[PDB]
């Protein structure tokens, strides 16, 4: 289209509304109600500029620039007298019950609210009457509850009901005395209420994690980085102050997690912070465990090393690519054993072999919410790749927008697309152990066992293609819901199916495989998503390695005297007995950790290796995505007795002093060069993000903002003289106020989102391209594989029916987002929001036992008696017990299992 | 609606005739204000019984009409001050057809202006002292505006 | 039509002229707010048009300043040529009024302009900084040596990719400049004639020094008592101020304008506050006006009785100093009560200034006006009519009106040469219209006494626009009422959310000056000073450029001491009014 703003010409797309177009063109209009993922509502009157009917035209009229089109040729002013008038009018209307808060509100230097009251030029009061006030209501652990600042902008009841698909929070009230949050007080049971801390314009939602320990925004040292939380690697800006990981900031990735975490990834933050974490590095001699620096660490543990017959290490999904290569460069590619177990390894290589060999094309999770049929097997979305589930959402409500835009309406437009949407919906069949948070809009929920489950997919296949094999046993009732979701999934543009390995059953995925593969030779451009564990699953296994049973077995024969633990507590892979019992017998174990785990107890040195926060790296998500994640701050920069190194940086100097009797801390560079050399289906990783020698402008990127303050006294306790800015060899990041974060600047890693006027979080806005569209000069990260031109075959091994057997329980897996990563239940916010273990029980099996609901009923395994609290499940079947994955004493390789001796302490 | 004067009494109730007339027929069930009833009472009510029953969705209306119901409120009392009736006809111009959501905000300060238009004399009645929207804090002396 | 708005200054006859001489397409016209018409000339053309504006009809005499921009980061360029660099040229002509800015655009393989000393002699210096600072070479330079940074540094410090913060001390650097000291070949200066008439004694009259000034090296070279050649080495008070300028929000700068002469104060703030206050379209009112006026002369006087004690103490009479330093306490007394610091008050805020007048003022000033006139004939009549001084000072050091113009003197020097230049009445700012006072003049040689006699008389004409000062006195804010006054009033913020919203933004992230260039020429204690300031649209200044008369002082240092003896250099330099932190910034 063609627009003149101010006489100016501009060429815009004739889709976008006015707001949005000349937002993207860098022209600064005041809004608050708009947001580019929430659609239009036009409540806060802010966004007005008087259009002209003609070219010459005098007193044109004023409009809202976020309904009005822009259509070609659409001529408009934005910095007119009477609009500015207009919008200045509006923020001073705000302005009248707004409470004197800035001081002592977490949004003060974050704020939209300040940043639009300033933008307008209102400074001056005319207002002296009283102001309204509201009680506070309590929200929960994760989000704090201040009603006196809102603006009535309806951004959180939008995102809140309309995105995120909450059911508790609401407006209540008339007029001025409009109220958003719960009917009453409680937790936030949505698993994406972290969000409204950045869609509230003002500080109604304030991190209340952040709020504990608070800085302003300027005072936040940022870098770029991906969460590590789960499989699905959204881009988060961690940011610290003084030597602590103070928050989690979205970053904006226009493919993977635009404007939205998840809560385990905002809120799961505070294992970093834990003071049980070990910071030097720690050698036991007879039973003292002395503290060594780094280079007597490094001679002691290669000299033990050198003197050992055989030494095998075990990495971990938790280590990124380069410190699970150095790990394998250290030990040897034979004596290196993945750290997950042999049924996890064969699920996650089966995951990767339909992902980059199925010849179906993985989806970009942004890409998700354009899917017209979604089918998931297995895979409980919402508790194990909760973002997954939320473009899943917006991919059911593609059916309202469609059937809004068949009749001229706008996709800015929602209020429309609910009025014509009113409850059609686009086809989603999810299947589960149990019901799932996705069953208030589903179409069908299938609750069965994994073998059931398996046994459905491979039936929806058979019907969808003859050429798959055929299941016998279908009841014609089951069989008439197949024949439904088929006729589903035939109708479909784009269907998309959705499995994953935390099923903990190879024919859920074998299943999933094969509707793809049906639904590929019907012509369909068909989509599967695999959800992996943890953050860097898809890595390890496109590494590859030996289980972690085969590492326990050379320990236990005794081939193996020397053990390196790369980062892995060893227990939620294995048994803790065999465990324990295997690094007894090994008369030397090395711990490389971040993390105070269980296995430092025998370990005979520690090594302090660095988290996400202190340490960069390569990990891989469950697309097959490599995303390059940084540094936020220098460990040793205010205690300098800090030894907490990089991971693989502690076993490449490791190798290097083992073979040649020198220490030699390199650079990531040079590891990601040694991977691309030695792995060719990692060599992708080298593209994810530029070495340390680039350069804006001959500048690097700043971590900080440009009024990062206190720096002369934030260490003026220990010394009054300043330290050394640390020196990053590693990255192209500085740990300092001089470098470049300019939203022009030709580069893909934004450490976080600031431009002069906009404050808040709009500022992304500004670093982009378009906006609600990808970041400019390219989103970061690299897929590692493309499609393949060949497909798979059919999985002829369709699993039998779940028969209930005397004495034996199968297990089925119960995750949830607060409590399965280990790393988030270790931080000290998530327990009080993970729930309590409680052991899940059929009805029938509970009558069975004769035990009610939570009755204290124990059970053995492994030869370790646990009791738990009896909750009773009806969505479960009988002859299996619900039991949730991750907590303490149960763990995640325990799924698919059988489990003996189930009876009432 | 807005209100009319005895000059406007001859005019014959249509669409068109009181289009033009600076007034809307609406239901067409008028009501007589006599000289007893003082205008500053009846506008404060009619704004009180706009805001209360607006629906509060957009902003002019939501969070002008109180405004608007606090300066009539000051006018009844006496407390009103220069630059009440000034504010009064910058939201009776930023609340027009379109310029809110919808035309609840234009009925509701329909007889607010022509109450402004041929009653201003009793409108200005109220305003008795200066504007004092600060207060003196002792140590820092005030920013003296002319 | 504010004086402030964005002009493009089309109208000039300078325009015309060289749109009449070298065509309508050899040059780009940039619309700033600098209120001097702007030309971006060709690399090729640059000596042309320099000579065509030196053989003007009104010629344009004077190079006021010459330095570079570093365009590599400035995003808001529009109606501007490609520039990885830009040299810009401000020239003044004073028969017209007029000035100009030319800029020459540059790429970043090929930073090489022609020189300008040529047609300019005082650009010696000025090419040396540009060197120094970006890297910019300039051909045809005699000497193009570092003249802010010891010769064996490593990169240019006004580049946009060099860091600005202090890098770590070692004692091995220390030991290195050490040896370098101790072991300092008089051929890598310039300097000639390496000792061939066996007499020609080479002494270092730095670079520590028993004044005020500050601290600086001049290498003498003589026969006997006689200069033959002087090689100043600056450099030795530099304290990356411009970068300090790129560095600091366009509220939190104003201490680091403070220092810049730290005679001044208040002088010092005038011209970055007004030049800020272009950028941000604020006028402010008139008695903010009259309260920075006051402020200035003040500190003006304060700086002109250390000056005429310096030199007095310099000739050798060591009692008026004394003397001047008790009035000097006298307005110590005045600005610790008005602004709460006596000689860095860093009191001028964006739109006006930190707080009212307080309750008593007057009745200090009219103390200070009741005890200086009869104090200064004491010290007319103790020092400055001895004919010992005179004999010290008269016909020591003199130069006309040509050199004057010629090396960008400004002040007391250029107006001891008959040259009526002030910028009060030429260009008058911050409303100096409203007060009568004369400018004393010379009758056409500038002595050392000529300029002494000169100062003085500016001391009286200050304390005569002090006196029409306290008795006139406008009553209103002081602050303006725009919405980028930097802080708002203070009561306000403390009881109105609007104004804590604005303060809070502020006084943190910055206030936010839309993307213009802006340039202000004020008349300085000791000449002209003039801040120049370029604005990206941030909260930080994108270039800060400072122009100060005690640089061209000290670059006109050898053209008017050759030939003269020690003594009188000594005389000379305490004539100047000069000091270091003002060379080298
Ligand atoms: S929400 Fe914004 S405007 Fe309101 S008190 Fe907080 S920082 Fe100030
Ligand atoms: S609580 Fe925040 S997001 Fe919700 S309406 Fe109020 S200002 Fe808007
Ligand atoms: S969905 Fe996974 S990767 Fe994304 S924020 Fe949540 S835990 Fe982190
Ligand atoms: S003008 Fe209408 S839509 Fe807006 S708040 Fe008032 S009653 Fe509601
Ligand atoms: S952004 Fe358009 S009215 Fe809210
Ligand atoms: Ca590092």
């Amino acid at each position: 289209a063609t627009i003149h703003v101010d006489g100016k010409e501009y060429e815009v797309n004739g889709a976008d509304n006015l707001l949005e177009a000349c937002l993207s063109l860098g022209l600064d209009i005041p809004y608050f109600c708009w947001h580019p993922a929430l659609g239009s509502v036009g409540a806060c009157r802010q966004c007005a500029v008087k259009q002209y009917q003609n070219a010459e035209d005098t007193r044109g009229r004023l409009v809202m620039s976020c309904m009005t089109p822009a259509s070609d040729g659409t001529f408009i002013s934005i910095d007119d007298e009477e609009a500015k008038q207009f919008r200045e009018s509006v923020v001073e209307w705000l302005m009248t019950n707004h409470p004197h808060d800035c001081p002592v509100c977490e949004e003060g230097g974050n704020c939209h609210l300040q940043d639009m009251t300033v933008m307008t030029g209102h400074s001056f009061r005319r207002y002296r009457f009283t102001k309204r006030t509201h009680r506070n209501q309590d929200l929960g652990p994760f989000i704090s509850h201040e009603m006196n600042r809102c603006i009535a902008c309806y951004r959180c009841v939008r995102y809140y009901k309309d995105y995120a698909g909450g059911t508790d929070l609401g407006v209540y009230g008339a007029h001025d005395n409009v109220y958003f949050g719960r009917p009453e007080d409680g937790t936030l049971e949505s698993e994406f209420s972290g969000n409204l801390v950045e869609i509230c314009p003002t500080g109604v939602f304030t991190d209340k994690t952040h709020s504990e320990r608070y800085n302003r925004k300027w005072d936040m040292q940022f870098a770029p980085s991906i969460c590590q939380q789960c499989s699905i690697g959204c881009n988060i800006s961690p940011g610290e102050r003084y030597g602590e990981l103070r928050r989690i900031e979205n970053r904006y990735n226009g493919t993977v997690n635009h404007y939205f975490l998840c809560d385990r990834g905002r809120f799961g933050y505070g294992y970093v912070n834990l003071k049980d974490r070990p910071r030097q590095p720690v050698q036991r001699r007879g039973d003292d465990f002395i503290t060594l620096n780094a280079e007597q660490a490094m001679q002691g543990a290669a000299d033990i090393l050198r003197q050992s017959k055989k030494v095998i290490g075990i990495g971990s999904p938790r280590a990124s690519v380069e410190s699970n290569f150095a790990l394998r460069e250290l030990v040897g590619e034979e004596n290196f054993y993945t750290g997950i177990a042999h049924g996890e390894q064969e699920r996650l290589q089966l995951a990767l072999k339909v992902l980059r060999e199925g010849g179906i094309y993985t989806p970009a999770l942004r890409e998700i919410e354009s899917y017209d049929a979604v089918l998931v097997l297995g895979e409980d979305v919402t508790q194990t790749g909760a973002r997954v589930a939320l473009a899943v959402r917006q991919a059911v409500k593609g059916k309202a927008r469609e059937m809004a835009a068949a009749q001229k309406v706008a996709d800015w437009q929602i209020a429309a697309i609910l009025n014509i949407g009113q409850r059609a919906k686009h086809p989603l069949f999810v299947t589960n152990v149990d019901d799932t948070r996705l069953d208030d809009i589903a179409a069908w929920t299938y609750r069965a066992p994994v073998e059931d489950q398996a046994r459905l997919g491979f039936a929806i296949a058979h019907a969808l293609d003859n050429s798959a094999p055929a299941v016998d046993g279908i009841e014609p009732e089951l069989q008439s819901k197949i024949d439904v979701i088929v006729q589903a999934l035939a109708g479909a543009k784009k269907p998309l199916i959705i499995s994953g390995t935390n099923a903990g059953s190879l024919e859920v995925i074998q299943a999933a495989a094969n509707v793809a593969k049906a639904l590929k030779g019907r012509g369909a451009d068909v989509g599967i998503t695999m959800i992996a564990r943890s953050v860097n699953s898809m890595g390890l296994g496109i590494m590859g390695g030996g289980s972690l049973e085969e590492a326990l077995t050379e320990l236990e024969t005794g081939r193996a005297d020397a053990v390196v633990v790369l980062e892995n507590d060893l227990h939620r892979h294995a048994s803790a007995t065999r465990v324990n019992a295997a690094l007894a017998k090994a008369p030397l174990v090395m711990v490389v950790d971040h993390q105070r785990t269980a296995i430092m107890e025998n370990a005979h040195l520690v090594l302090s290796a660095a988290s996400f926060a202190e340490s960069d790296g390569t990990v891989i998500n469950n697309e097959g995505r490599a995303q390059r994640f940084f540094q936020v701050y220098d460990p040793a920069y205010y205690d300098s007795k800090t030894v907490m190194l990089e991971s693989w940086r502690w076993l490449h100097s490791l190798h290097s002093t083992l073979l040649s009797r020198e220490v030699d801390w390199t650079q990531l560079d040079h590891v990601i060069d040694a991977v691309v050399a030695k792995i060719p289906e990692l060599a992708g990783i080298k593209d994810a993000a530029p070495d340390a020698t680039f350069r804006i402008r001959g500048q690097k990127l700043a971590r900080e903002p440009h009024r990062y303050s206190g720096r002369t006294a934030m260490r003026a306790n220990i010394s009054v003289h300043e330290p050394r800015q640390p020196q990053d060899i590693d990255t192209m990041f500085t740990f300092s106020m001089e470098g470049n974060n300019q939203p022009t600047a030709h580069r893909s890693q934004v450490p976080f989102a600031w431009a002069p006027g906009w404050n808040s979080p709009q500022a992304w806005n500004k670093f982009q391209d378009e906006v609600g569209g990808k970041l400019r000069f390219g989103d970061p990260g690299v897929r590692l594989f493309e499609t393949s031109e060949n497909g798979l075959d059919y999985f002829t091994s369709v699993p039998a029916r779940f028969q209930p057997q005397d004495g034996k329980w199968r297990i089925a897996p119960y995750y949830h987002l607060f409590g399965s990563d280990e790393l988030s239940q270790r931080a000290p916010v998530f327990q009080s929001r993970m729930p309590q273990p409680y052991i899940k029980l059929n009805p029938a099996d509970a009558a069975k036992l004769g035990v009610n609901a939570g009755t204290r009923v124990s059970f053995s395994y492994d030869g370790n008696t646990v009791t738990l609290p009896v909750e009773i499940a009806e969505g479960l079947t009988a002859g299996q017990v619900g039991l949730p994955m991750g907590m303490s004493g149960i763990a995640p390789v325990l799924a698919g299992a059988h489990l003996e001796d189930l009876k009432e302490a | 609606t807005d209100f009319l004067t005895e000059a406007h009494l001859d005019l014959p109730m249509e669409f068109e005739s009181i289009g033009k007339a600076g007034s809307r027929l609406g239901t067409a069930l008028a009501m007589a204000v006599d000289h007893e009833i003082n205008m500053v009472s009846l506008v404060r009510n009619l704004e009180e019984f706009f805001a209360r029953e607006s629906c509060g969705w957009c902003t002019p209306c939501r969070d002008g009409l109180p405004w608007s119901v606090k300066i009539l409120r000051a006018l009844e009392r006496g407390e009103g001050q220069p630059g009440d009736i000034e504010t009064l006809e910058q939201l009776c111009r930023f609340l027009g057809p379109g310029k809110t959501f919808c035309a609840h905000a234009p009925g509701a300060v329909e007889p607010l202006q022509s109450a402004i238009k041929y009653f201003r004399e009793e409108f200005e009645a109220g305003i008795k002292q200066p504007f004092s929207n600060t207060h003196l804090i002792n140590g820092i002396q005030p920013n003296l505006l002319k | 039509e504010p004086a402030w708005q964005t002009r493009d200054h089309l109208d000039d006859p300078v325009i015309g002229e060289l749109r009449n001489r070298f065509g309508p397409d050899a040059f780009t016209v940039q619309a700033t707010r600098t209120g001097v018409p702007v030309v971006w000339i060709k690399r090729e053309q640059l000596l042309e048009v320099g000579d065509f504006l030196k053989k003007l009809p009104k010629p344009y005499v004077m190079l006021f300043d010459l330095h570079g921009m570093d365009e590599r980061l400035r995003t808001h360029r529009e109606g501007l040529p490609a520039a990885d660099f830009s040299v810009f040229y401000h020239l003044i002509s004073i028969d017209r009024n007029r000035d100009i800015m030319l800029k020459v655009a540059l790429a970043e393989n090929d930073l090489h302009v022609p020189t300008f000393t040529k047609l300019f002699p005082n650009a010696n210096w000025y090419e040396r900084e540009t060197w120094d600072l970006f890297g910019i070479t300039f051909d045809g330079h005699p000497n193009l040596r570092r003249i802010m940074m010891p010769q064996t540094w490593k990169g240019h410090p006004l580049r946009k990719d060099y860091p600005a913060r202090a890098t770590e001390f070692s004692p091995f650097e220390l030991t290195k400049a050490k040896q370098d000291l101790e072991m300092e070949k008089p051929e890598e200066w310039g300097m000639k004639r390496g000792t061939e008439n066996e007499d020609f004694m080479f002494l270092n009259l730095g670079p520590n020094h028993p004044s005020a000034h500050g601290a600086f090296r001049i290498v003498l070279q003589l026969d006997g008592e006689e200069i033959v050649d002087c090689v100043p080495d600056i450099g030795y008070h530099h304290r990356g101020a411009e970068k300090m300028g790129e560095r600091q929000s366009w509220h939190s700068y104003i201490p680091y304008t403070d220092r810049i002469e730290y005679l001044g104060g208040c002088v010092n703030e005038m011209p970055y506050v007004l030049a800020v206050e272009k950028l941000a379209g604020i006028t402010v009112p008139d008695r903010v006006n009259v309260i920075r006026v006051m402020l200035s002369e003040l500190f003006r006087i304060n700086s002109h009785l250390l000056y005429i004690s310096t030199f007095i103490q310099d000739v050798g009479a060591m009692t008026p100093v004394f003397f001047a330093f008790t009035d000097r306490q006298k307005i110590y007394d005045l600005v610790e009560a008005i602004t709460g610091f006596r000689m860095h008050p860093a009191w001028f805020r964006i739109g006006g200034v930190a707080h009212d007048l307080p309750r008593g003022w007057d009745r200090l000033l009219r103390e200070f006006l009741d005890w200086m006139p009869k104090r200064l004939a004491s010290y007319e009549k103790a020092a400055l009519q001895n004919t010992i001084l005179k004999g010290r000072s008269q016909g020591v050091a003199a130069y006309g009106a040509k050199e004057a113009l010629e090396w960008g003197t400004t002040g007391a020097g250029l107006r001891a040469t008959g040259i009526d230049f002030d910028v009060r009445k030429a260009r008058p700012y911050s409303g100096y219209e409203n007060f009568d006072f004369e400018i004393p003049v010379g009758g056409g040689v500038s002595d050392c006494y000529t300029r002494v006699m000169l100062k003085v008389e500016e001391l009286r004409q200050s304390l005569r626009i002090l006196e029409q000062c306290l008795n006139n006195m406008p009553e209103g804010p002081f602050k303006a009422d725009h919405p980028l006054t930097t802080p708002p009033p203070k009561e306000r913020t403390l009881q109105h959310i609007e104004t804590l919203i604005t303060h809070f933004l502020q006084v943190s992230w910055g206030p936010v000056m839309p993307a213009n260039e802006s340039f202000q020429m004020i008349e300085a204690t000791k000449g002209i000073n003039s801040y120049y300031l370029t604005s990206d649209g941030s909260t930080m200044s994108y270039r800060t450029r400072i122009r100060t008369p005690s640089y061209a002082h000290l670059q006109q240092i050898p053209a008017a001491i050759r030939g003269s003896l020690v003594s009188d250099l000594i005389v000379y330099l305490g004539s100047i009014d000069f000091v270091m932190s003002d060379v080298d910034r």
